[PDB]
């Protein structure tokens, strides 16, 4: 619940400031923007490659860290870690 | 293309779907 409304508000920022920065770069839009033009299963996809490397994944660290977090929790809550 | 670039993102769905 709080992790994907966390997501959306920052995929709505990130959003906003792609929108304000077009006119400045029109050329960069459209490989900006193919994130907010693929479907929202890709979406979440592309948002969700960050447990290894892959930086090309838009989503902050400050997210990333909450979904690491817990992530380790659930292991250690299965017994695998 | 006008529909793609207005095609719903995934902050514009309601929480549950998202989720």
């Amino acid at each position: 619940d709080d992790f994907v409304a966390k997501l959306q508000d920052n995929q709505r920022f990130r959003y906003n400031e792609v929108m304000q920065a077009l006119n400045m770069s029109a050329a960069l839009t459209a490989r900006k923007t193919k994130e907010f033009r693929s479907p929202p299963q890709e979406q979440i996809n592309m948002l969700l490659n960050f447990k290894d490397d892959k930086s090309e994944c838009p989503c902050p660290e400050e997210i990333r860290d909450q979904l690491l977090d817990f992530h380790e929790d659930l292991m250690t809550h299965c017994g695998i870690e | 293309v006008v529909a793609c670039f207005r095609m719903a993102p995934l902050y514009n769905l309601p929480r549950h779907r998202a989720v």
